[PDB]
């Protein structure tokens, strides 16, 4: 579960508590990638640390 | 791994920054003179002057569960389930 980040960040963190694996499939904030504090945390989707990148490179064209 | 328990009818839990944040091998590393301890032992001195005040609560004793946060969020949130793993009980945080 998660399908925005917030939900998916706020739900991570008291999960990480009781050791609960968690699997995303439509959050795709950056933060989640530090896995220092969300160490139980995965996903199927990219971050967005790309779609930044597109987005700029589209403006330049 | 350390909790400073003191007993009561009452027992409110406390927080503070007794260390700072140790790096990646550690999580608590030096003490804070300062910030950590200093209000720590202000939150004693006002309970026990609370404890021989007639005028206020004057049969009711209140304890203490204090911890540490390590000056981190991940660190304080651990420690922060002794509050409440009850639901001794804890009536209040500071
Ligand atoms: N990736 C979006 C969710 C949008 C969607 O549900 O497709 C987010 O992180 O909020």
């Amino acid at each position: 579960g998660g399908s925005y980040s917030d939900v998916s960040i706020q739900v991570a963190n008291l999960l990480r508590l009781f050791q609960i694996p968690q699997i995303s499939y439509a959050s795709t904030s950056a933060k989640l990638s530090d896995k220092s504090r969300y160490d139980y945390f995965a996903r199927t989707v990219p971050p967005d640390f790309f779609q930044a990148k597109a987005m700029a490179e589209i403006l330049r064209f | 791994k350390k909790v400073l328990t003191l007993e009561g009818d009452l027992v409110l839990g406390g927080l503070f920054p007794v260390h700072q944040k140790g790096g990646p091998a550690e999580d608590c590393g030096p003490v804070n003179e300062h910030r950590g301890i200093q209000r720590l032992e202000a939150m004693l001195f006002a309970l026990d002057r609370i404890n021989r005040d007639p005028h206020l609560l004057p049969g009711v004793r209140l304890g203490a569960h204090i911890l540490d946060s390590c000056s981190k969020d991940t660190h304080a949130l651990e420690q922060a389930l002794d509050f409440v793993r009850a639901s001794t009980a804890i009536t209040g945080v500071i």
